[PDB]
């Protein structure tokens, strides 16, 4: 696995207020997080199924 | 000139708490108004000797 699949970090998770909407009682809140993966050539790995 | 206040109404009631907004009222008026001056002249005539 140290060949056969990759996983790419960008940013972790975030969280802030978002200002607007928000009228002093529905506080509305907004997060989210980018990251991804992919494969290297699928060979070097397999598997075993029935 | 000047300028009066005539009134203003109300601008919101009880607003069922379990809700997130608000409400609208009527507000009043300013009504600016002013006032004049009036006068008031005179006159008259006498004669010289006669008033001796």
């Amino acid at each position: 696995w140290k060949t056969a699949f990759y996983a790419v970090e960008k940013r972790p998770m975030f969280f802030e207020q978002y200002e607007g909407g928000s009228s002093a009682w529905c506080v509305k809140y907004q997060f989210g997080a980018e990251d991804g993966g992919f494969v290297g050539c699928c060979e070097h790995g397999r598997i075993l199924q029935i | 000139t000047y300028m009066k206040i005539a009134d203003y109404g109300q601008l919101g009631e009880y607003t069922c708490d379990a809700k997130c907004d608000a409400e609208f009222g009527e507000p009043g008026n300013i009504r600016h108004l002013e006032g004049k001056t009036y006068d008031y002249r005179g006159v008259f005539c006498f004669n010289r000797k006669n008033l001796q």
